[PDB]
């Protein structure tokens, strides 16, 4: 029924991001008035980016996120450079911030008022990702039950904010900055909370039949999200100052010091298991992509395999976690965010354009949904709104971005295009290839 | 592709590949361990804050 089908979808859009990034819209907006403001906005923003991809995930449906839709759209080079920039840039970088947060929260209660040692921060955000790597390759019938568990956590933290945020109101504004420039740092802060609905809303047309009513539990769903994050800002700003929420690296933990007197023992339990339920979860669904892109062929034979007494897929994630761990050279937790963010919504771009060009290409291609073109002509420049302000707002990431996506190109040619003829480094390819396969003990899936 | 299930489960000879994976799979946790070590002291060398 369409009332369990939103309780699926809204679980799945809350995501850990709403207790890094309050933090990061107010010191955007200046004062808690605009950042409500821009809480909403981003709400609005992720239901035209929702019921888009409610077209694209039921139009193509091909498995495994946005790069099995480029191989339709474009093919060739652009569905290579989308998995690089995903693996990258997305994944690891979106994995790396959840782990920071986690760091960040079970540490502070040891420093309440002074910041905590960035040098630890980036050892316990390691330990965590490191650790959870581990369970995922040892058993998913363990890491399975790790994910099924701590989504109750999600809930119930952001909950309890809300609920003391209202007996704070029981017993008891400006926007001082308006630059276009730091608006948009502050829509990519809050738009970084709703980043479930590009991997997976899909997901609920297994268990909501009529396509009709898939654009219902978005459009019930992301208002009730947009409601949660605007509870808990205000259950924020009727707590503490502007001039205390831009000095915690944890704001939920100053709240919960104010409050609760049992502190320790809740919010930076509660939310730090959440964050614990994200990384492992964002583990534990890498896969997917990995088998797509080497069934494919644009991906490496051995990121494919498989150990095969435990049936888990080793080296796909001791890739996805070396990369999240280079991202410990990062310096600020909002650097990331506008890193991640300029590449995640410049590949959302690349889609819905992508949308546009094959309804005009390819005309009444059997559509179970077929949304309105005011939206994506609204949506798709709203995209490039965000983009356009970032070149010149953020340039230093964008260049080490671009650079990451330009050193692609060697990689499509010598792996994919060229298809280098000599036996000798074949012969390479190859003995590196069954090194690893030794060295791992690790088998391919049946085809 | 590659080097399949039906020949692995027997180039996997006790005395080399075995050996070395057991070694490897010490390593990683000694060295979490370590990183663990590393992170304890951090947090109990840097000073605490000041109370209010
Ligand atoms: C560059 C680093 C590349 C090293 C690759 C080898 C890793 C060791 C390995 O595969 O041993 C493998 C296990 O490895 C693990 O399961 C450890 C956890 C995975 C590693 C986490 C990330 C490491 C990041 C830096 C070896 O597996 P195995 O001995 O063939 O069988 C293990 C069987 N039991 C113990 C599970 C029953
Ligand atoms: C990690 C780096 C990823 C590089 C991606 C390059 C494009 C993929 C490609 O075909 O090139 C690979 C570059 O990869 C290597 O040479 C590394 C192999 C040993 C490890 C070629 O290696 P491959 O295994 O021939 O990859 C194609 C695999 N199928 C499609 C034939 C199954
Ligand atoms: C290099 C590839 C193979 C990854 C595997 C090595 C791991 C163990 C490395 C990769 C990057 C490393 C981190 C990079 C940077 C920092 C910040 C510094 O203030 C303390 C150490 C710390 C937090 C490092 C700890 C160890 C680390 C996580
Ligand atoms: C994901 C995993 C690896 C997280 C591990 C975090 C570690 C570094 C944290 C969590 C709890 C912490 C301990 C909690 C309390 C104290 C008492 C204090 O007087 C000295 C530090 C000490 C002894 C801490 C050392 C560091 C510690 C063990
Ligand atoms: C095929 C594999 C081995 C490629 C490895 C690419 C690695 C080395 C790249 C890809 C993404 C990169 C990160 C991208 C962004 C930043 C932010 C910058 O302010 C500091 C460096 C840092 C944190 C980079 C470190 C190196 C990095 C992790």
């Amino acid at each position: 029924t369409l009332l369990n089908g939103v309780a699926i979808i809204v679980g799945t859009i809350i995501g850990s991001g709403i207790f890094v990034t309050p933090t990061g819209v107010l010191k955007e907006a200046g004062s808690p008035g605009l950042a409500l403001v821009v809480w909403a906005a981003c709400g609005v923003f992720s239901i035209v980016g929702a019921l888009c991809y409610a077209e694209l995930g039921t139009t193509i449906s091909k498995s495994g996120g946005d790069y099995a839709y480029m191989l339709e759209v474009y093919g060739s080079l652009p569905a290579f450079l989308k998995l690089w920039i995903e693996l990258l840039i997305i994944r690891p970088s979106s994995q790396y911030i959840v782990a920071l947060v986690f760091a960040t929260y079970l540490l502070k209660p040891l420093f309440p008022t002074c910041p905590v040692p960035e040098e630890a921060a980036k050892l316990v955000a390691c330990l965590c990702v490191l650790l959870l790597t581990a369970v995922n390759c040892y058993s998913v019938k363990a890491a399975t039950r790790v994910q099924d568990a701590f989504a109750a956590a999600k809930l119930l933290a952001l909950a309890l904010i809300i609920l003391l945020g209202f007996v704070q109101i029981g017993k008891g504004f400006e926007g001082t900055k308006l630059d276009v420039g730091n608006i948009v740092l502050a829509l990519y802060s809050g738009l970084f909370a709703y980043g479930g609905w590009n991997y997976l809303n899909f997901v609920t047309e297994e268990m909501i039949n009529p396509y009709r009513n898939l654009p219902l539990a978005i459009i019930i769903s992301l208002p009730i999200v947009t409601l949660v994050y605007v509870l808990t800002n205000l259950a924020y700003f009727t707590t503490l100052s502007t001039e205390q929420m831009l000095s915690s690296e944890a704001v939920a933990v100053d709240f919960g010091n104010y409050h609760l007197g049992v502190m320790s023992w809740i919010i930076p339990v509660f939310v730090g298991l959440s964050c614990f339920g994200s990384v492992n979860g964002s583990l534990f669904t890498s896969s997917r992509l990995f088998f797509v892109g080497s069934r494919e062929g644009h991906l490496p034979s051995i990121l494919s395999m498989i150990h095969p007494q435990l049936l888990t897929p080793v080296p796909s994630l001791v890739f996805t976690c070396v990369m999240t761990l280079l991202y410990a050279f990062s310096k600020d937790i909002f650097s990331v965010i506008n890193f991640f963010s300029f590449f995640n919504w410049l590949c959302v771009a690349l889609a819905i354009i992508g949308m546009i060009w094959l309804r005009h290409r390819k005309p009444e291609l059997e559509r179970p949904i077929k949304v309105n073109l005011a939206l994506p002509v609204f949506f798709i420049l709203a995209c490039l709104f965000l983009i356009a302000v970032s070149f010149w707002k953020t340039p230093v990431e964008c260049g080490i971005g671009f650079t990451i996506i330009l050193s692609g190109l060697p990689v499509y040619f010598f792996g994919v295009w060229w298809k280098n003829k000599p036996k000798w480094l074949l012969q390479g390819i190859f003995s590196t290839t069954v090194l690893c396969q030794k060295l791992m003990q690790v088998v391919p899936q049946e085809t | 592709t590659g080097l399949s299930k039906e020949e692995l489960l027997k180039v996997a000879g006790s005395p080399g590949w075995v050996r070395t994976r057991w070694a490897l799979l010490l390593l990683f946790w000694l060295g979490w361990l370590g990183m663990l070590a590393g992170a304890v002291v951090i947090i109990v060398r840097a000073p605490r804050c000041r109370e209010l």
